[PDB]
């Protein structure tokens, strides 16, 4: 049973982008790599996806020598000026949870405020990452965050994030 | 949504879509 990772673990990202699936390496052979169901060129255990298209975006999998192939994962590919990222969007209860205000093309974003379900959790004059230690089931909810980038206003879209146990 | 001047001034488009059309 093999895992895939992506580095950075950020599932969403933006137009123009990288972001290296890795297959979860332990225990040499080949690699398969599943791309909406279709198989990939690709045989390295890790899948590196450059300048992301919006076509890149999908269910992704790799298959080892272990018969079965991979938990699906899944990457989005956006074209806003800020994109809330997060480490994960199913935590398990007791594990970290990163959330990062990301802002195109790295842009600067400033007065960034993160909410939950409609409620400013904080609030950072230089854009900062939230992070939460120790995942609680009060933790679930859709969050969101605004943000200035080239002094004017933003908001990106939500994303549900699930705590479970 | 509100862009920049840039985002048409400019030659080749530097902002996110949701600036254009
Ligand atoms: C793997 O599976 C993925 C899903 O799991 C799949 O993701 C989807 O890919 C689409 C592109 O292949 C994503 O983009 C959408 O593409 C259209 C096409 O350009 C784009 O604009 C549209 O263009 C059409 C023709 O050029 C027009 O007829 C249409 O009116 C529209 O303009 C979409 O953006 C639009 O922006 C509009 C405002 O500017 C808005 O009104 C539209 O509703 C729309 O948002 C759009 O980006 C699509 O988002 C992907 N879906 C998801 C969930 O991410 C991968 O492509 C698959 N890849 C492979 C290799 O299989
Ligand atoms: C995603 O990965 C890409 C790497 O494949 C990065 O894009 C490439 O970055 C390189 C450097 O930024 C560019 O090439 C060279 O860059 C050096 C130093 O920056 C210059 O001295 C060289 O002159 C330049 N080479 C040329 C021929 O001009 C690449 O041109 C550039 N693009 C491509 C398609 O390779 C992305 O920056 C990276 N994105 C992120 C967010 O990390
Ligand atoms: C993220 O979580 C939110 C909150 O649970 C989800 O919102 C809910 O979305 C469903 C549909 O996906 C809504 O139900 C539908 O409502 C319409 C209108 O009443 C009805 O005609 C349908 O039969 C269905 O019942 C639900 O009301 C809505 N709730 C809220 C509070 O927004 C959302 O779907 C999740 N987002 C994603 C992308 O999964
Ligand atoms: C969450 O898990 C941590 C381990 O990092 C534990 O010490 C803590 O007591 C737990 N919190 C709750 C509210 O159970």
């Amino acid at each position: 049973k093999p895992k895939v990772s992506l580095n950075p673990p950020w599932n969403r990202i933006f137009k123009g982008e990288n972001v290296t699936l890795t297959c979860n390496g332990n225990n040499v052979s080949s690699t398969k790599w599943f791309h909406n169901g279709s198989l990939s060129e690709e045989t390295n255990s890790s899948l590196n996806i450059v300048n992301a298209k919006f076509e890149d975006s999908g269910e992704y999998k790799c298959q080892h020598q272990q018969v079965n192939e991979s938990e699906p994962v899944y990457l989005e590919v956006f074209s806003d000026w800020l994109l809330l990222q997060a480490s994960a969007e199913v935590v398990m209860e007791g594990q970290p949870l990163f959330l990062r205000c990301h802002g195109w093309r790295n842009w600067d974003v400033y007065k960034v405020i993160y909410y939950k379900d409609g409620e400013a959790l904080k609030y950072w004059y230089e854009n900062h990452n939230i992070s939460i230690t120790n995942a609680t089931v009060e933790d679930s909810g859709t969050y969101y965050c605004t943000g200035k980038v080239w002094q004017l206003d933003y908001e990106s879209e939500p994303l549900n994030i699930t705590v479970i146990k | 949504v509100q862009c920049p001047h840039f985002c048409y001034e400019l030659d080749y488009e530097l902002c996110p879509d949701v600036c254009y059309v």
